[PDB]
């Protein structure tokens, strides 16, 4: 997938 | 709420175990009650805050496209009708992500938001506005999915905005903003083009600033530049 | 209780989703559902509600493990006093786990158990008896350790001595009842050289028998034969 | 640590 900042 | 008889020090201490126990559900729960105490976060609160809710929200997400996708297949032609379950649990867990965006967002509303003056907070908890919206955007199908969808660019937009007057382009606040925002224009917005556009901005003009960086800024900033250029190659 | 309304098929199905999605939490709750219809349970059934709980209490007592060290090292000399937060922490995550315990057993009494007149279902439930009252012990301190431990030894002894008498030594279940049986001695009850001689035992007894395994059978049969000699490679 | 069987 995309990447989104924080991550889980 | 149940927390309201533990001290905010003792609420912080707990999050940071739970933290450390991957205890997510329970680290969000104790950043609520730590929030719910009324006094305005600090730098390091405010990250206990996101993490924990990031980590209980991505869980819900991962279940429910897992789940979506099983639905989808089952609404195939020569897909033997398997009843009302995958649809009834797809919508418990869908249910119960709405309701973790719709705790974040409340304590964002009420009242973080308008209590943060100085850009770092206020940039930090419009982009968990956003954030909390696209989520809300990533299963909305009825007749609030526009009204969703302009909710986060409308809380990403104020964000931009603060943060290209009052932070430097290398701020890991800053580019985490664009990152999710440019992922909000290709995934939410179906419009891959500006969110291209905005990786590409945003990852030329860190990289014309990390000359005024310590080695510490430098590797924070460049994390995140990684991203961008991870979802670049991923687009073009 | 609150799946008392739903079709006991409908249950086991989204069991099936709820394990696809990673929702352990869910799985158990549709699986003690389905128990508490009151009908037996068939082989897949059961491996279910094992796989559910299993990972449930494996978040807990991985969680709990991290607590402990925790507390153990904040009560060393030179630790500096950090107040009660450790052990109330340690002691939420220990009731949870304990109340998980408890329900698994309350259904394995109320009438997994004495239903069973298989073999093959008396002996997983009787391990499954072992199992959580082991996990009991793990965290007991009390008055009642050592009945806790002693409730664990006589529901692996009440399946040993039925599995050694109606299954095969490379039964699956006869097999990680008693590797499970081996890590009780060495971990729960002080006795490495009875753990060591019980896995050394299970493991040669297997493979003397697999000669007589389909390969799919000689498969099961071997992974678990595996997990016995990891622990013997361990142990000595 | 010491191997147990189902495996979460
Ligand atoms: S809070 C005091 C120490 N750290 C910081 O101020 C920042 C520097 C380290 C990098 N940071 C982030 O990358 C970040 C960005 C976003 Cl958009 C959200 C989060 Cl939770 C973080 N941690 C924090
Ligand atoms: S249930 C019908 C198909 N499978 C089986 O009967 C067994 C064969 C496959 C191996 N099995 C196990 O290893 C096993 C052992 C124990 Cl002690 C607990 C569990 Cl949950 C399993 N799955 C099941
Ligand atoms: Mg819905
Ligand atoms: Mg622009
Ligand atoms: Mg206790
Ligand atoms: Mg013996």
């Amino acid at each position: 997938r995309s990447c989104t900042w924080p991550l889980p | 709420g149940a927390m309201g008889s533990m001290e905010r020090a003792s609420l912080i201490q707990k999050a940071k175990l739970a933290e450390q126990a991957e205890r997510y559900e329970d680290m969000a729960a104790f950043m609520k009650g730590a929030v719910e105490k009324g006094e305005e976060l600090s730098c390091e609160e405010r990250n206990l805050l996101s993490v924990a809710y990031k980590n209980v929200v991505g869980g819900q997400r991962a279940a429910w496209r897992v789940l979506s996708s099983i639905e989808q297949k089952s609404n195939e032609e020569g897909s033997e009708e398997k009843g009302p379950e995958v649809r009834e649990y797809r919508e418990k867990v869908e249910t119960e992500l709405q309701g973790v965006c719709d705790t974040v967002l409340g304590l964002l509303d009420s009242h973080l938001i308008k209590e943060a003056g100085d850009a770092e907070s206020r940039v930090f908890y419009l982009k968990m506005k956003g954030d909390y919206y696209r989520y809300l955007a990533e299963v909305a199908t009825g007749d609030d999915k526009k009204r969703i969808i302009d909710s986060a660019r409308s809380a990403y937009q104020e964000a931009m905005d603060i943060s290209k007057k009052e932070m430097p382009p290398t701020n890991p606040i800053r580019l985490g903003l664009a990152l999710n925002f440019s992922v909000f224009h290709y995934e939410i917005a179906n419009s891959p083009e500006e969110a291209i556009s905005l990786a590409k901005t945003t990852f030329d003009e860190a990289m014309a600033d990390l000359h005024t960086l310590s080695e510490d800024s430098y590797k924070d900033s460049t994390l995140i530049m990684q991203l961008l250029r991870d979802n670049l190659t991923l687009w073009t």
